[PDB]
RNA sequence: AGCUGCUCCCUAGCAUGCUACUACCG
RNA sequence: GCGGUAGUAGCAUGCUAGGGAGCAG
């Protein structure tokens, strides 16, 4: 504070005081000036002291009100993606075999974990060596959840297309050795 | 009980959550309805709605947590590397993740040689490092829940068991609270799959007001929500090449079991003197003051201490669900008999037997217990307490009632006989007698899968009391696990404290006027902790300084050790200490013309700062 | 003489990893095994023909300027 | 902190009490000298005390920025303070085995796979003139990693097989002179 | 990339309390 | 001369909050 009410007064106080001082009028008028300054600095205590836990308070208040803004504004950026990827997830499910297979139930209920093996249009094979791919996905077409499923595609653990005329008993030991088969179903 | 062996006759491809097709705004969604359980049967929710509007906050945020959406949209997987039940692939790839080595703080090490360490011969020597691993690590190690199987119990024996573990949980108070009394540390950690692609769970505390929590809370009271929990590899120092995985749970199922648990929670963390000694610190005389208590007045007292191989894969269902209802005892007032019920299918249906997101694939778990759920600590306490007193009763029972000489234990067998074989309901009376008996005979000193006992040796070699090889025979047929004698430990000798407690060796030494126990670490531990980092972190130690002073508070007790090699490593410690703070204050006069006014900081090389950390005054 | 083979390995596994050995399977997996096994010997005589085999992986590649760190 | 003015106010009173002390005077002088002094250690222990904290929040400032310059530049050279690093534990460790495969490969010599430890398994190595080949190979075995080898077959850049007896000084520069030797440990 | 417990260091805020100096009054 | 209230400076205990780090299960 600087241009407050209790300043004019306790400024013009103090320079009659000392005016009169530099006259040196009486020994009364020593002890009046100095209650006069006293009481005048008990103006400008009170009013440029604890006039300033007002503006720390809104400061406060202005700061808590930045943050809850922001907080807020996070909320529907987050509700916005969740939903998107909702939506998103949605647009392939909606097929006829889902239907086929939710109305064939007497109650609408069925459990979770035959929903991919009986409508899933893509199967994807992880094989640790040779033998195990010897019995499971020879050669071009296979069976296997009484469905029938064609070949498209092989890799490796390096991500690395491989031809299906590659994989034998000598050339097994130069491939990186997690096979991945992805297969397509057959109608 | 009877179910557990009435499900393995029956397709597992039946079990899990039931899906059905609901209309959200005039389109069709496929949500979870109810679930299977192998253990309770058939669970239907009670609040589902069909033709709904618009979906709201907590709507999506339950939503997006449904594998149901998840394993719908995705591929069909065959995984021959596992034994286990797979779901779906939720990509077109499979992901592969490796563990990286250590870094090495070279100038420590430089450090250490010129003052005599790592020679030949030396009785200290660096065991413990950082691993490396390969890409097939996570699925390999997944693999191990292959030692779960079903196990059938015998169930009027646990029905007096459960009674006693019970009854060493009196001295407690719990019940439900609201969402503003929640303490939460930490709100920078992972979320969990879905939510760990948007933000922390800062993000999700601060979205939701107190009354969506109070109303997701209320939720979980009348319907079931599964969740996807992830498996994580871990990254640190160890003495075996073993990979080590944590699981993180998703923030819809931590949200509400802190609700539900945590005023019990804090009650057993707070109180001294009691069996279970989750929160006591060892410092400043703590670790007298609880080897003090746990020796007692037994009579003719011996120390033992035991093993679990493979805890927390080999656990059975039934011991879990045990533990849940002996936790959940407390809701007497607060929740109703439907509530509690629907509580407990919720915990079996996230943490027992949920589903795992490992690399980018869906499989199904066959059960025991998930290591990041917000209770694990406190039920393995119940589940150790639990097994001890099993082998004790099997030891009681199984000992020839015509040789044992004393009248009073005589009575008591034919008492424990009638209560278990022929008595319906709980006896009151009895169980005070036994619990008594057993604090009196054998007392123990339990954290989290972790144990010490004092026993009467008289009586465990007459087959009074639990011997090692009772353990051996109730976790053969119980626990389907072969538990060696070479990991478990025996002491004759009551000067000498525990062999082991968490990683902790004991000494008795003079202190001041008395003789007091001191815990002390092993030095290789201490050692590597110096001189295998991850970067920055350490091989600057100008730049953090505050690790070795942490770790020679650690290893403070050694200098009391009559090897000589061992207070070297404390005596290192405090030099390289001096070191650092000289060249940093070098460094800084070199180059600017700094001068730290006024130091505070050599008592950090003098030893009364770190004395002053074991001595029965607490100044935290 | 033990600590410092363990420490060299130590650097040299840190080294290769940060040259992008990691995509190649076979590669990363024999190299992982051999930095593994050094540290958990006991005799000073296996762990140098460990060393000399892990070494070769970082001597048959390109992305090492010998002639230059090599100074003296 | 006496470079502050205050410090001639506190110090002139204070004289002013020492003359006070020394004189043994009346009772009212010395109640002008404590209602003038109380406001100099009034007027000065409130300047001397800011800056002095002060003082020490700027250093501790220049500490933390220091710190955080640091840091951010040792995560920039890791590519070559590990390298560095490296050949320096080399050096010291003193071994023959790794000396003769760093020089060989300081030379020219490097191999083509890792160096199997079984007596059985193959190698191959890369020579890329003739003196390597006249201090290294000799008749039909081969030094190499302090061990010896058997030769088993030589090509040169193009893959086509050389006998080894044509290899020789005055033949030297028929051929495609990165050689491939392939050998087996004894 | 997890759930807990314990400990060390730095900063800021408030309350309380102690002590000292100026002013008013009784 | 003392008591009270209003001020200014220093010290002490604990309570909340933010950040960095170490150990154990
Ligand atoms: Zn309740």
């Amino acid at each position: 504070f600087s241009s407050l009410p209790s300043y004019a007064a306790f400024a013009t106080a103090q320079e009659a005081y000392e005016q009169a001082v530099a006259n040196g009028d009486s020994e009364v008028v020593l002890k009046k000036l100095k209650k006069s300054l006293n009481v005048a600095k008990s103006e400008f205590d009170r009013d440029a002291a604890m006039q300033r836990k007002l503006e720390k308070m809104a400061d406060q208040a202005m700061t808590q009100m930045y943050k809850q803004a922001r907080s807020e504004d996070k909320r529907a950026k987050v509700t916005s993606a969740m939903q998107t990827m909702l939506f998103t997830m949605l647009r392939k499910l909606d097929n006829d075999a889902l239907n086929n297979i939710i109305n064939n139930a007497r109650d609408g209920c069925v459990p979770l974990n035959i929903i991919p093996l009986t409508t899933a249009a893509k199967l994807m094979v992880v094989i640790p060596d040779y033998n195990t791919y010897k019995n499971t996905c020879d050669g071009t077409t296979f069976t296997y959840a009484s469905a029938l499923w064609e070949i498209q595609q092989v890799v490796d653990a390096d991500s690395k297309i491989v031809q299906l005329s590659e994989i034998s008993m000598d050339n097994s030991p130069n491939l990186a050795w997690p096979l991945i088969v992805t297969a397509l179903r057959a109608n | 009980n009877f179910n557990v062996l009435f499900s393995t006759v029956f397709p597992p491809t039946s079990f899990g959550p039931l899906v059905r097709k609901i209309f959200v705004d005039g389109v069709p969604f496929v949500v979870s309805t109810g679930y299977h359980f192998r253990e309770l049967g058939v669970v239907h929710n009670q609040d589902v709605n069909l033709h709904s509007s618009r979906l709201s906050f907590k709507e999506l945020l339950v939503y997006a947590a449904d594998p149901a959406m998840h394993a719908a949209s995705g591929n069909l997987l065959l995984d021959k590397r596992t034994t286990c039940f797979s779901v779906a692939a939720l990509t077109n790839n499979v992901a592969f993740q490796t563990v990286k080595p250590g870094n090495f703080n070279k100038d420590f090490y430089d450090f250490a040689v010129s003052k005599g360490f790592f020679k030949e011969g030396s009785s200290v020597e660096l065991k413990h490092f950082f691993f490396a691993q390969d890409g097939n690590a996570a699925i390999s190690d997944y693999d191990y829940y292959r030692y779960n199987l079903p196990t059938m119990c015998d169930i009027r024996q646990l029905l007096f068991v459960v009674e006693v573990v019970d009854k060493y949980f009196d001295c407690y108070d719990g019940g439900c609270i609201n969402a503003n009394q929640v303490i939460v540390n930490n709100l920078d950690k992972s979320a969990g799959f879905p939510f760990n692609k948007w933000g922390k769970a800062r993000l999700y505390y601060d979205s939701m007001s107190y009354e969506d929590q109070d109303a997701l809370f209320a939720y979980t009271k009348r319907n079931v929500i599964p969740t996807i929990t992830q498996m994580n590899l871990k990254y640190a120092i160890s003495a075996k090449n073993r990979a080590r995985t944590v699981a993180g749970v998703s923030i819809c199922s931590t949200m509400t079991n802190r609700q539900f648990h945590q005023k019990l929670l804090k009650s057993i963390a707070a109180t001294r003197g009691a069996t279970v000694v989750i929160g006591t610190s060892k410092f400043y005389g703590g670790w007298h003051n609880m080897l003090k208590t746990v020796y007692s007045d037994v009579e003719n007292p011996h120390l033992m201490g035991w093993d679990y191989p493979k805890c927390d894969r080999a656990m059975p269902n039934m011991l879990r669900i045990m533990a849940s209802l002996v936790l959940a005892r407390k809701h007497t007032t607060c929740c109703s008999l439907s509530h509690r019920f629907y509580r407990l299918a919720n915990e079996c249906a996230q943490v027992l037997s949920e589903m795992v997101m490992c690399g980018g694939s869906l499989y199904v778990k066959p059960g025991g217990t998930s290591s990041g759920d917000a209770t694990t600590a406190y039920a393995n306490s119940v589940f150790n307490i639990c097994q001890a007193v099993t082998a004790n009763v099997n030891a009681l029972l199984s000992t020839d009632g015509n040789k044992i000489a004393d009248k009073y234990v005589r009575n008591l067998q034919h008492r424990l006989y009638e209560c278990l074989y022929r008595n319906r309901d709980v006896d009151t009376d009895f169980v005070n007698e036994f619990y008594a008996y057993l604090r009196k005979h054998f007392s123990m000193m339990i954290l989290s899968d972790d144990a010490v006992v004092c026993f009467n040796s008289t009586y465990a070699s007459q087959g009074l009391v639990a011997s090692i090889k009772n353990f051996k025979s109730v976790l053969y047929y119980q626990n389907n696990v072969f538990m060696s004698e070479a990991k478990c430990w025996t002491e004759t000798d009551l000067t000498k404290g525990p062999h082991e407690f968490c990683s902790q060796h004991t000494m008795l030494v003079k202190q001041g006027d008395d003789y007091v126990y001191l815990p002390y670490p092993d030095p290789s531990r201490i050692l590597g902790a110096g001189c295998f980092v991850d970067d920055i972190v350490k091989t600057d130690g100008t730049l953090m300084i505050e690790r070795f002073v942490s770790l020679a508070i650690d290893a403070y007790p050694l200098t009391k050790h009559p090897n000589q090699e061992y207070a070297d490593v404390f005596h290192l410690y405090l030099q390289y200490i001096r070191k650092l703070h000289d060249e940093l204050t070098g460094h800084m006069l070199d180059m600017y013309s700094v001068m730290l006014t006024n130091d505070n900081t050599s008592r950090y090389w003098e030893p009364e700062f770190y004395e002053a950390m074991y001595t029965p005054h607490t100044v935290l | 003489k033990m600590s410092d083979v363990k420490c060299t390995s130590v650097v040299l596994l840190s080294v290769l990893q940060q040259l992008r050995v990691e995509s190649s399977s076979k590669l990363w997996a024999q190299c992982v095994q051999l930095h593994n096994d050094i540290l958990l010997a006991k005799d000073t005589t296996e762990a140098f023909e460990k060393m000399v085999s892990l070494l070769s992986v970082l001597l048959s590649m390109q992305g090492a300027v010998d002639i230059n760190k090599l100074c003296e």
